[PDB]
């Protein structure tokens, strides 16, 4: 029983450590994609506005 | 089969095995006093007049 | 004249694009996604002639089933939002369901109808 309990705690250790690492790895790429999307949105909006102004 | 922890017991349940003694809830820091009840059951039934071989996993 | 008519618009995104082409050629100022101002008015004029006339006018009817072609399952696109803002309800089809051999690739989850119940026979209703 005591061997099993200790092994369970070790397994939970490793699983949760891997979970946090994967979460951070996902976070960095999500932030990168977010920044690219924001830049694209603002540049397209500005181009649309300036073209609409020049069209007159 | 004798299993402690229903979370892992459900595997052999779906594997349609007979459960003799099952222990589901226990403290994270169990004591010999806590295990004494299960030990008493294990020596009352499962005793040598009923059972001669075990393999623990 | 009291008859009953059904109309199916095969694409509407193509018509929207053609109108944008014509507007930009005629040097009209553009708006969202370079579309002209009155695309909503265009489609409202299109889809608001579908009605069930009263008995005083002859009892005619005219149902319409416009289609929209989506790119990679985009629902929040400008023209799809515009059209589903006009129609009574939407019926969805799904690429994964079609590829799994399920024809029609109906999606009961997202598809809605605003006159449900009143448009069924009693047996099917029950």
């Amino acid at each position: 029983l005591l061997d099993a309990k200790a092994s369970e705690h070790a397994a939970r250790m490793t699983a949760m450590k891997n979970a946090t690492d994967n979460a951070n790895e996902l976070i960095r790429t999500l932030t990168l994609s977010y920044n690219r999307a924001r830049q694209a949105a603002i540049t397209q909006e500005i181009t649309e506005i300036v073209a609409g102004a020049n069209a007159l | 089969i004798i299993v402690i922890g229903r979370v892992g017991l459900s595997f052999f349940r779906k594997r349609n095995m007979p459960v003799i003694l099952d222990i589901t809830r226990l403290p994270d820091q169990p004591s010999f006093a806590d295990i004494k009840e299960i030990a008493r059951k294990t020596v009352g039934l499962f005793a040598d007049g009923t059972f001669d071989e075990l393999y623990m996993y | 004249k009291g008859k009953h008519v059904l109309v199916v618009y095969a694409a509407l995104s193509k018509q929207a694009a053609a109108y944008r082409e014509l507007s930009l050629l005629l040097r009209r100022p553009p708006g969202r996604e370079a579309y002209p101002g009155d695309i909503f008015y265009l489609h409202s004029r299109l889809l608001e002639r579908a009605a069930k006339l009263s008995d005083a006018k002859g009892g005619g009817s005219l149902t319409a089933l416009p289609f929209v072609e989506t790119q990679a399952g985009d629902i929040s696109a400008y023209i799809p939002t515009n059209v589903i803002s006009i129609t009574d309800g939407q019926i969805f089809l799904q690429s994964d369901l079609f590829f799994s051999g399920v024809r029609p690739a109906i999606n009961a989850g997202l598809s809605v109808s605003r006159v449900g119940g009143a448009a069924q026979i009693k047996a099917m209703k029950k």
